[PDB]
């Protein structure tokens, strides 16, 4: 099965990640949303506010571009199985180990 | 004087929609060709409003029936009025209405406005009375009767009327006119607009944007109403009382804002000309959650924005004990420095309010909780540390501060995570002629560690002699008296210090706050306030095994799921107030208005539960059940129809499933064009 | 200008987010309030020997204060759980008290006179200006103008872009202040960058 | 504050162009591939033009 | 010397000993900027005025 089940356990591996990075403090005084908005008020609290959503935007951003250089790699396989497909699927190729 | 209302017809007030009128500008910031996306307090679209005729027409055979209520100011009101004989006049505010607390009054009587913030003594039911009619002592005439008294006021303004008045054409029902009174930060905020409206009732589905008018800096509580009429009848109330309802017709829509999350569009010239609600419908959050008002065919992955909570509880420990502030800040005497009294402090309601009139607090420094959220902040831990200390070392119990107090004697920690509590006592232990009790540690072989207390009595080595246990040259007693005379300055006299350390922990709450305890909301999206701690979610009774101690439990990161109830001791299970899956399938905003949803990996029986359509709209109640019941294997498709056929994909939705905008108006004799959802 | 007279003690109680005797039940300043609080001594002005005891101030309230509120209640503070109708029972005080500046007290009780200005920064016609003069109009070079308490490097340029009557100034796409209006002109400028990068 | 911000933007859109660019080189690699065999030639691959 | 004219003054050659100065006088302010009051004891410099 090999890289058929590689890519698979990559992607729930990411999403893992992104649920487990949820626990990080970004410099926050915790990584809890709720306790921050019941310790602090509005004015003290918005600065820890806005630095878990700056490290959970970055966390974000990180997975997006994880996620599009995968797609780009798959995109990739994808049309050499296609090519394989239809140069050797309907048809003869006289490739040498193309297929 | 006034006269009361004997009226005996009054019926239960119909209702009507307020499809999209009630939007202004929420704000004072100029905005010019922007598509802006605020979520401040607005009237829902198609939301309900109540309707009141006020006045009984007395054409119709006589009816002589005043109908005034008192209306409710639920933090903002939207008032449209469609009377053209100037039938309403004002408007009065306040809490109780009467001459204990002030209010706010609003009149008309002349072509300029009139603004008074007195204490005015309202009557049971004001109206107001002469208009204009010549030979009568009628014409012209500034009588009130609405206040029988007015002491104490404020502030008045007079300037321009509101709107133009006269031009009396009846039958029309010209001159819709349409304000929002929002009270926030002190400030009274009217935003007004006027329209030449032609039909007779049921405001049209229009759009109407409401320019701001007044911004009254008044500054009261204001929550409920009344509306002002003008029951002329050619004077006041003629003869006795009562026998004076007659002033023609009237009719008044009152609706209530709520916070809700708008899509305001701007023009060049930067008045809003559109506006999306995003709760009334699918096509709706589906423009807000990619920010356009125009949506192209396909599917899209909405946000979230159906749910709202509306509804807060808080859940303390049954204690009902005052704690011993009084016991402790009164005290006989304190401690000195070097030897500070540490006390645990337990089984507290802690309500700081008691402590009002015995001292001033002239330092009320808090670290790691603010003084704000102190009243609803259940704690697990709480120590005194009481000691007298000099004016000028005040300033030295901070976490990061060095001196004589901070090295020698207390040395904070740098998380110290408390309050700390500092008040001058120059009239309770400066007794005359010199207090010389409260010592002070002056020198020591090296720093103090954190919380730590030295009661030494030894002889400091100043000097490179050894000394023994006797008063050297270089040997001094590390020990010192201050010496409170009654007569030094500020910088001197003895100031009592409290330096409370806080302990929020995963315990059972033994410190609480003076705030109160609710009902138990168990099925429903409320913001909840358990010990200390306050979310957002749905509680659900729950079979999880909690140990003894414990008081929440928390998600796979760092997510407080399951809280136990302080008061009858039984787990709760939080879920989020959220279900992101929902899918909004259109054919284009121009082509249709029309729009299928695609709720993720549920069946059709969850679906009400899974997005609480009974806290939803009665639009998204539609998207909810019904007749398109159709079940695929990516949740069910509720909004479209499913077909035997096998046409060409042309909307993918799903696992083989595909959607299309076919006119089956055509094959079907009544159905119109439609939505299918056919297999690929 | 909202100006009162409080205790010494309590003038560290004017602050946002601050919680106390006037910061719950007399004052409660709000948390955006932009502003400035100017606070003096004035223990040689209002108070008059054998105490002045006119300055007044609420001590019990049912709840706290919305930000920007006045409450002149006057009225029987409900404290025990027993109703007493208008007369001071046995749990039913006055809800205000004075103060008592005799001029003898110390610093901590001498009367101290307190004024918070609260700006606010628009698009509309300035008010109240600083003490800053004006200069000339350099029209087509590049220079660091300072137009109504809003300064920008650029280069000016007459233009015809229409403002509305209260209008001072506009942006451009993404929040860039491009086309002010000079004050003492009441004409309209443009502001193009100066610099081409290309 | 606004620094970073602009900054992370930046860094964001070079990044977007850098994989588009990576998307857009295969793309054009793959027309001179069809250009230089299809055209300059003949070719037996089935399905390839 | 009056504020409006300051006198200046090089502190050189010292070992900044700040606890001599407990028993003669009690510092109303001692606000420090760029440097912590509690890392004042183990921080040489190299100029002082
Ligand atoms: C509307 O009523 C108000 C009082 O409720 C009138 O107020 C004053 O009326 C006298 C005589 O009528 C004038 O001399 C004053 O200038 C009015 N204003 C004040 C602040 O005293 C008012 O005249 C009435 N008519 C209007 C406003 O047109
Ligand atoms: C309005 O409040 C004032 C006091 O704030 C009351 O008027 C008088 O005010 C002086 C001081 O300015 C006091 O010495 C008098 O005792 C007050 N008179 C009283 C209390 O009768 C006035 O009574 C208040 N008005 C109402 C309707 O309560
Ligand atoms: C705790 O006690 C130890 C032992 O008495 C202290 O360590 C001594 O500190 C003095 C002065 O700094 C030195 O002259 C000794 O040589 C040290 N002896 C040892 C065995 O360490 C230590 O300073 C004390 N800590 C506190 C915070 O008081
Ligand atoms: C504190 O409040 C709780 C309720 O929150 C009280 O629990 C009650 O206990 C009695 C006796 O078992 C029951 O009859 C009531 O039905 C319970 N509460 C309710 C209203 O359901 C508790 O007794 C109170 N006392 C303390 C301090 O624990
Ligand atoms: C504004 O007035 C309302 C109504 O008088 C106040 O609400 C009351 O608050 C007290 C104490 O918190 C409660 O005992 C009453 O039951 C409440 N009544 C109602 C109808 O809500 C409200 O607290 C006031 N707000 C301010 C800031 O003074
Ligand atoms: C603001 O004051 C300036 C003062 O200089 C006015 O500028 C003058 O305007 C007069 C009349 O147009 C001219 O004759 C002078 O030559 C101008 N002096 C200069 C160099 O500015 C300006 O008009 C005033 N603007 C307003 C709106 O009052
Ligand atoms: C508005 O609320 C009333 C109940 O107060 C209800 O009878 C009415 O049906 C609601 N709106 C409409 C017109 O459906
Ligand atoms: C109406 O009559 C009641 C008597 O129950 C009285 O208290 C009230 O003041 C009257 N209303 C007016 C406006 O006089
Ligand atoms: C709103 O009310 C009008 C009648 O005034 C009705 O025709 C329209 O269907 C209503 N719309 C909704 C969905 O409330
Ligand atoms: C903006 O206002 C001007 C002035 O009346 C008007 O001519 C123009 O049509 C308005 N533009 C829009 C988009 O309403
Ligand atoms: C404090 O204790 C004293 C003891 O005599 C008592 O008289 C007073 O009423 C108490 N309350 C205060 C002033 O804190
Ligand atoms: C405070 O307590 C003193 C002494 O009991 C009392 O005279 C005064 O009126 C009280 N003030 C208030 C309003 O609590
Ligand atoms: C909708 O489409 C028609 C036909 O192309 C066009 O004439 C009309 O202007 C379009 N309107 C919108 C809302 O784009
Ligand atoms: C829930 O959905 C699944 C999906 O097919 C279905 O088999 C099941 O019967 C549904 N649950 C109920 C109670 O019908
Ligand atoms: C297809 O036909 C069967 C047999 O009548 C029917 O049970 C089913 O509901 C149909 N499905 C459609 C119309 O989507
Ligand atoms: C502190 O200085 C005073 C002032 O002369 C002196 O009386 C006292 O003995 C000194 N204390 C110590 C411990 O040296
Ligand atoms: C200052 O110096 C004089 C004489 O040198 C001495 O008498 C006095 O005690 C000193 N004061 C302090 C605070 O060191």
């Amino acid at each position: 099965l090999g890289k058929l089940q590689d890519v698979v356990n990559q992607n729930a591996q990411a999403l893992n990640t992104l649920v487990k990075q949820l626990s990080s403090n970004f410099g926050a005084i915790s990584s809890v949303l709720n306790d921050i908005l019941s310790r602090l008020d509005p004015p003290e609290a918005e600065v820890q506010i806005d630095r878990l959503i700056t490290g959970r935007l970055q966390s974000l951003q990180t997975y997006v571009t994880q996620q599009l250089i995968r797609a780009a790699e798959i995109r990739a396989s994808a049309n050499l199985a296609a090519t394989k497909m239809s140069e050797c699927v309907l048809g003869q190729s006289k490739r040498v180990d193309f297929c | 004087q006034c006269v009361n209302l004997t009226t005996r017809t009054q019926l239960p007030p119909a209702y009507t929609n307020s499809s999209t009128r009630g939007v202004y500008y929420p704000d004072k910031v100029f905005r010019s060709s922007v598509l802006h996306l605020t979520q401040d307090l607005f009237l829902p679209f198609f939301s309900n409003v109540t309707w009141f005729h006020a006045i009984h027409v007395s054409g119709t055979n006589g009816i002589k029936r005043f109908d005034n209520p008192v209306l409710p100011f639920n933090d903002g009101v939207y008032f449209a009025s469609t009377e053209k004989s100037n039938i309403i006049r004002g408007w009065i505010f306040g809490t109780t209405l009467d001459s204990k607390t002030q209010s706010l009054l609003i009149v008309n009587n002349a072509t300029n406005v009139v603004i008074k913030v007195c204490e005015f003594q309202f009557c049971n039911d004001p109206f107001l009375g002469v208009y204009y009619h010549r030979n009568n002592k009628s014409w012209m005439e500034s009588e009130f009767r609405v206040y029988s008294s007015a002491n104490n006021c404020t502030f008045e303004y007079v300037s321009q009327p509101f709107l133009m008045d006269l031009e009396g054409k009846q039958g029309n029902f010209k001159n819709l006119r349409e304000f929002v009174f929002k009270n926030i930060d002190g400030y009274f905020k009217i935003y007004s607009k006027h329209t030449p409206i032609n039909l007779v009732r049921d405001l049209p589905p229009g759009f109407s944007a409401l320019e701001p008018l007044v911004d009254l800096p008044i500054g009261i509580n204001i929550t409920r109403f009344q509306t002002l009429l003008a029951l002329h009848r050619s004077y006041l109330t003629p003869g006795d009382s009562s026998s004076g309802w007659t002033a023609g017709a009237a009719a008044y829509y009152v609706g209530y804002l709520q916070p809700r999350t708008f899509l305001l569009k701007y023009n060049e010239n930067g008045t809003i000309t559109d506006a999306v609600d995003c709760s009334l419908d699918p096509l709706s959050e589906t423009k807000c959650t990619l920010k356009s008002f125009t949506v192209e065919k396909g599917i899209y992955q909405t946000s979230n924005f159906r749910v709202q909570p509306t509804e807060s509880i808080v859940r303390f420990p049954n204690i009902t004990n005052l704690c011993p502030f009084g016991e402790v800040f009164n005290a006989t005497t304190f401690a000195s420095v070097y030897a500070w009294n540490r006390k645990r402090i337990s089984n507290c309601v802690a309500d700081y309010s008691v402590l009002y009139n015995s001292t001033s607090f002239s330092t009320f420094k808090c670290y790691g909780v603010s003084p704000t959220k102190l009243n609803d902040l259940c704690f697990t831990n709480v120590y005194a540390d009481s000691f007298v200390v000099r004016g000028d070392e005040v300033r030295q119990i901070a976490p990061g501060q060095t001196g004589k107090i901070a090295d020698y004697n207390y040395k904070l920690p740098d998380d110290f995570t408390g309050c700390v509590i500092a008040w001058n006592s120059n009239n309770l232990d400066s007794k005359v002629g010199g207090n010389y009790n409260y010592l002070y540690r002056l020198f020591r072989k090296s720093n103090l560690k954190p919380f730590e207390r030295d009661i030494s009595t030894e002889i400091y080595q100043a000097g490179s002699t050894p000394c023994n246990g006797v008063e050297g040259f270089n040997c001094y007693f590390p020990l010192q008296s201050y010496g409170f005379h009654p007569t030094n300055g500020v910088g001197y006299q003895p100031y009592r210090v409290v330096v409370l350390s806080f302990e929020l922990l995963n315990a059972p709450a033994t410190v609480c706050g003076p705030k109160k305890s609710t009902n138990l909301i168990k099925n429903k999206c409320v913001n909840f306030n358990f010990n200390g701690l306050t979310g957002t979610g749905v509680l659900t009774e729950s079979n999880k095994k909690f140990l003894p101690f414990q008081q929440f439990g928390r998600d796979i990161a760092d997510t407080t799921d399951a809280v136990r109830d302080p008061q009858t001791l039984e787990i709760l299970d939080i879920t989020p107030c959220s279900f992101g899956g929902v899918s909004v399938i259109t054919p284009g905003t121009n082509a249709s208005n029309q729009v299928a949803v695609l709720y993720q990996d549920v069946n059709c029986t969850e679906v009400p539960v899974a997005i609480h359509a009974n806290q939803l709209t009665p639009t998204w109640r539609v998207y909810s059940t019904g007749s398109n019941v159709f079940q695929t294997r990516a949740g069910c498709l509720i909004g479209a129809e499913h077909v035997n056929n096998s046409y060409e994909c042309d909307i993918p939705i799903g696992a083989g499933i595909c959607a299309s905008y076919q006119t089956q108006t055509n094959s079907r004799s009544v159905a119109s064009q439609s939505i299918i959802a056919y297999t690929m």
